[PDB]
RNA sequence: GCUAGCGGCGAGCGACGCGGGAGGAGCCCGCCCCGAAGGCGCGCUGUGGGGCCGCGAGGGGGCCCGAGGGCCCCGCCCGAGAGGGUGCAAGCCCCGUACGGCGAGUAGCGCUGCUUGAGCGUGCAGCGCGAAGGGAGGCGCGGCCCUUCCAAGGCUAAAUACGCCCCGGGACCGAUAGCGGACCAAGUAGCGCGAGCGAACGGUGAAAAGGACGCCCUGCGGCCGCUCAAAAGACCUGAACCCGGCCGGCCGCCGGCCCGCCGGCCCCGUCUCGAAACACGGACCGAGGAGCCACGCGCCGCGGCGAGCCCGAGGGAGCCCCCGCGGCGGAGCGAGCGCGAGACGCCCCGGGCCCGCCAUGCCCCUGCGGGCG
């Protein structure tokens, strides 16, 4: 159960939290699985979902892999490429169907150089966590 | 405005109701003498129950 | 008497005496009212806001408007009443409510005894509904040393006879039926054992361990012992706990436990008793009653009455 | 509990159990105990004696503690000595040994005499004795001391 | 209840009870209040790890002749008392001991009961100065509550002589106890009886 | 303590002292001694000294569903099965949680007024008059004591109270409720010259995928259909009242029957002696709407314990556990000084006696005292 008082554990504050939340924290709320190929090499469950990262859905209708076209942290869903809503016009311009990053399993992450320092960064907490504290 | 009218229906409800024993047998406006001497008959022999 | 002590292994490591609470005769009837009243206890106050209602300006407008006479405003909405909208309530709640009841000492440690009490009688723990088949004795007493996996403890349980207890509360876990659920108390699961531990700090193995719950002997809590004013709850005594229990029940001043009394069956034996039945003398035969038919009309029904005739 | 109430059982009867002819209104017969010298003579005078007048000398201020005597009978002196020292007392009997129990120890300061002592004999000690009580203790032998 | 027999009540009329002070004082912060005062004891003990929070107080007879039997404790020894261990108020102070100067004992033998107290707790107290001593600091173990708590003793039956005993309470003491309290008003009514006496001849 | 008192002694009003606790801490000036030693443009008309920052476990297959978080089999992590989110009800999908780190115009007194439970004054005030060793001790006055203290100068922590605001919890309310106000714009829109008053209004869907096309129409708009699981299409469900089509009857209720005939039926509520009343209220329907709580009292039932009984406030790395005073009862009665119940008795009830109070008569010590009738 939780022992610290701080932290709110009615459905009412928490869901305004979540509703209303800070970019920084969308971010880690909009986190994704990293598939079992990249956990091994880089160390880490989940890393948070970015634009350039290809990603296989494992649930939801559309489980195709795709890369991640737009992240709208205000709609809680990322967009991406190849899943849409069908255009009823053959002519017409795709609509994305937004996903979950939660349905979805990270199969390539763009690697930049602050994601590479922010996997070095966990990797070392981790480490001190895995020492048993 | 003044009746008595259903006076006796409710007076017989239930009632009829006579004095009491300890009533009819009291020691309640005797002859303060009587009651004297029957305290100091009732104090000898066996009706005595002073220890 | 001596209750039997299964180790983590299960299988009777020692002997302990029962301890005196188990031989309290059972109150059903103790226990419900103290288990009442210190649920009351528990009660956190609620009442409506004193100027609900009151904060607006309204007054009667008065007879001969063809308008009814309460209080309305400047535009002629009714207001400051129970009957109208945005009234105040014709008795608002108020938090000076007694939330509490007080309770003597005695009759908590009467309930709290008796409850202990309950749960050595074996069905009394079925009929609350834990399941008891595969526990060999009854006060479970399990010598376990301290505990701090959740597997560990699993498996004490599992080799001990609870797993079915705990598996009915892991599986019992619903949402609840009522605005509770908005009001954070969303998920109600079944309720399973509870371990009295003494100085074997067990308690952070079995915490995440569904439905049950951990008791120092200090401190029993009789809404714990009986969930729902219903006593007979399974209890997983560690061992130094039962051979505290004689000393944490005489450290209570100078109470002394409610002497025993007796049981339906015990009223029963006794009133078999030869003694009993010889006194017994059997009643005059009956009446006969035989409903009313014409006499006169039939010959054999007539000669009962008048065989001459 | 609410649910279990007379109250609850009468909804849907109108007046509520409080009547017809007269309804229940606010205060019909004044508020608080009014009236008891007027309206209310009868009840007063049938179940309330000497409510009316003043009877009595004034204290301006009460001293409590100097009006407080606490009084023990004489049936109980036996029973404040412990039992375990009791029991060998009534048959040891000694004037020598007579027990000795300041009724001012175990919090009483005047002896009054309602029962019979024991006739083994016994030594009180208290602030005041009642004439029955001294006369009862020093038949069983007893002696009434005072004490400091 | 309606009428009948009800004694008359004797609670007084609610007032402020719409406007005005609060004249309803609620006790739901009463358990919140004993955490806190633990927690601010629990601060105040580490700020003086080894002097105990409570300072020494004096036994004291409780007061009237109710509780005359019994002693409590008081707000601080008499400068008699201290004298009579040998302690100036400034240097008791510092050993733990309260001082009052205010407080006369009123007789010799509440001196004797304090100047013992004083003289235990001397033997109790151990001063630990030197500078810094650590080690010795680390286990010097603070004392917790009131500091040699009041003990009041039970009254215990005695053995008497009967006949010693009969020497002092005179014969009919009945008698010598109703003439001791009458004394006043006798002695005054046979004054008047005096004046009247002599105001016929 | 809850009653000493106060009050057309009426209605009502009403402290404190003990006792148990939380908390505790003592001092300083004037006066007087020095006399500038001082804070030195002053001052000898006296200065100065005596909280943040983190990591963070472990789930698959089958079937189906618009989509499992569903089911059916098997597993794994719990110092984490508190919660929230995610296309349905998720410990293992995401976040988190458990586990971490860094003393004089005075006192007094006279007269008045206000006030207090304070009563021939509880505190204050005006004016008049005014001390010296004084104050108090709850019935005034004048003596005599006895206990206790030192007013007319000043400081002082702690325990206590409490809103905005922030944080957390709730046997709380669920949009006519809950704050007036859940709505990106509420003290808003509006109103009153102004002081002031004061609303209404929650919900599409998982995703706007918020409507492909064609047909026509002078055109509007309609029509198909489309998207979607569904139109859910300006929105969740969509009741009652009320109304339009189409179909079916001739009809208020109650009973018998095949069913439109016979029989019986005044309009309720409400005051009232009496209502169908030419008494009153009622167009209709929906939602809301009225003996609740606190405290005191009387009595009853129960439960614990019993000459006892008692979660008082409080205090115990203590949570519903433990320890924990008054009080109330056990003795009454009398204005009070005071004095002070045993003799019976299943129970009840009378009688008899005992205790107090009001007398009376006797006897005698430690005497308007005691005892006895």
């Amino acid at each position: 159960m939780k022992l610290n008082s701080a932290v709110t554990a009615s459905r009412r504050k928490c869901r305004k939290a979540y509703f209303t939340a800070n970019a920084e924290t969308r971010a880690k709320m909009m986190s994704s699985r990293l598939s079992k190929e990249l956990r091994a090499e880089h160390k880490i469950k989940t890393m948070p979902i970015r634009r350039g990262d290809i990603v296989e859905i494992f649930t939801g209708g559309h489980k195709g892999t795709g890369k991640v076209v737009e992240v709208r942290r205000r709609d809680y869903k990322i967009c991406v490429e190849g899943i849409n809503q069908k255009a009823r016009n053959p002519e017409a311009k795709p609509v994305p169907y937004p996903i979950h990053p939660s349905n979805c399993i990270i199969k390539e992450l763009y690697m930049n150089g602050s994601r590479y320092r922010a996997i070095k960064r966990r990797q070392e907490r981790n480490a001190e966590r895995l020492a048993r504290i | 405005n003044h009746t008595s009218k259903n006076q006796n229906r409710k007076d017989h409800r239930n009632g009829i109701k006579k004095p009491k024993k300890s009533a009819y047998t009291s020691h309640k406006g005797m002859c303060p003498k009587y009651l004297r001497n029957l305290r100091r008959s009732r104090a000898n022999d066996p009706r005595q129950s002073l220890r | 008497p001596t209750v039997k002590v299964f180790g983590p292994t299960g299988t009777q490591v020692a002997e302990l005496p029962r301890p005196k609470v188990f031989n309290v005769p059972l109150r059903p009837d103790i226990i419900n009212f103290v288990h009442t009243q210190l649920r009351k206890c528990l009660r956190t106050p609620y009442a409506v806001s004193r100027y609900a209602g009151v904060q607006c300006t309204a007054h009667s407008w008065g007879p001969g408007r063809a308008v009814a006479r309460l209080p309305r405003k400047h535009g002629g909405i009714g207001a400051y009443a129970n009957f109208a909208r945005g009234g105040h309530m014709a008795h608002p709640t108020t938090v000076i409510r007694r939330w509490c009841r007080k309770v003597n000492l005695n009759q908590r440690r009467y309930a709290v005894a008796s409850a202990l009490a309950a749960s050595a009688n074996a069905a009394l723990v079925e009929a609350r509904g834990h399941r008891i088949a595969d526990v060999p004795s009854i006060p479970l007493v399990v010598d376990t040393d301290n505990v701090t996996k959740t597997k560990d403890a699993l498996a004490i349980i599992k080799a001990v006879g609870v797993l079915r207890d705990v598996e009915r509360c892991k599986d019992s876990r619903h949402i609840r039926a009522g605005r509770g659920k908005m009001r954070n108390r969303r998920y109600i699961t079944r309720k399973g054992p509870l371990v009295i531990y003494n100085t074997e700090d067990v308690a952070r193995g079995f915490r995440n361990l569904p439905g049950v719950d951990l008791c120092h002997v200090s401190s029993i809590r009789l809404l714990e012992l009986a969930p729902g004013s219903h006593p007979g709850r399974l209890i997983l005594w560690t061992k130094s706990a039962f051979a505290s229990l004689d000393d944490v029940y005489a450290a209570k001043q100078n109470y002394t436990l409610p002497r025993s009394c007796i049981t339906q069956t015990d009223i029963e034996r006794i009133l078999q008793s030869d003694a009993v039945q010889k006194t017994f003398v059997p009643k005059r035969d009956p009446l006969v009653i035989e409903r009313k038919v014409d006499p006169f009309s039939s010959k054999e029904a007539l000669a009962r009455l008048d065989p001459s005739g | 509990p609410t649910r279990i109430r007379k109250s609850r059982k009468r909804r849907g009867h109108r007046q509520m159990g409080y009547g017809r002819v007269g309804g229940h209104r606010k205060h019909p017969s004044g508020r608080g105990k009014a009236g008891g010298l007027q309206h209310k003579r009868t009840s007063f005078d049938k179940y309330h004696p000497g409510y009316f007048g003043k009877l009595g000398m004034r204290n301006y201020h009460v001293r409590r503690n100097i009006e407080y005597n606490p009084t023990i009978n004489i049936d109980k002196i036996w029973s404040l000595i412990p039992e375990e020292q009791r029991d060998g007392f009534l048959q040891r009997k000694s004037t020598t040994e007579a027990p000795v129990v300041d009724v001012t120890r175990f919090g009483f300061f005047k002896v009054l005499g309602r029962g019979s002592l024991p006739q083994c004999p016994i030594i009180i000690k208290a602030r005041y004795f009642s004439s029955d009580a001294e006369k009862k203790l020093r038949e069983v032998g007893g002696v009434p001391l005072l004490v400091p | 209840a309606m009428g009948r027999n009800v004694a008359f009540s004797n609670m007084r009329r609610y007032k402020c009870t719409n406007k005005g002070p609060n004249l309803i004082k609620n006790w739901f912060n009463q358990p919140a209040r004993k955490i806190r005062r633990r927690q601010t004891r629990l601060q105040k003990a580490k700020a003086i790890f080894p002097c105990p929070l409570q300072k020494l107080r004096p036994s004291v007879t409780r007061c009237s002749q109710k509780f005359n039997l019994t002693q409590r404790i008081g707000r601080g020894f008499t400068l008699r008392e201290l004298q009579g261990v040998g302690l100036s108020a400034g240097k008791a102070r510092q050993i733990g001991i309260a001082v009052d100067p205010r407080r006369k004992n009123k007789s010799e033998e509440s001196v004797a009961r304090n100047v013992a107290r004083l003289k235990e707790y001397l033997s109790k107290v151990t001063i630990f100065s030197k500078q810094a001593k650590p080690e010795e600091i680390q286990q010097a173990i603070q004392h917790q509550g009131v500091v040699m708590p009041v003990v009041n003793p039970k009254p215990v039956i005695t053995t008497g002589s009967i006949a010693e005993a009969k020497k002092e309470v005179p014969e009919n003491l009945f008698m010598y106890l109703r003439n001791a309290r009458t004394a006043r008003n006798r002695a005054r009514l046979a004054k008047r009886d005096a004046e009247r006496e002599a105001a016929a001849k």
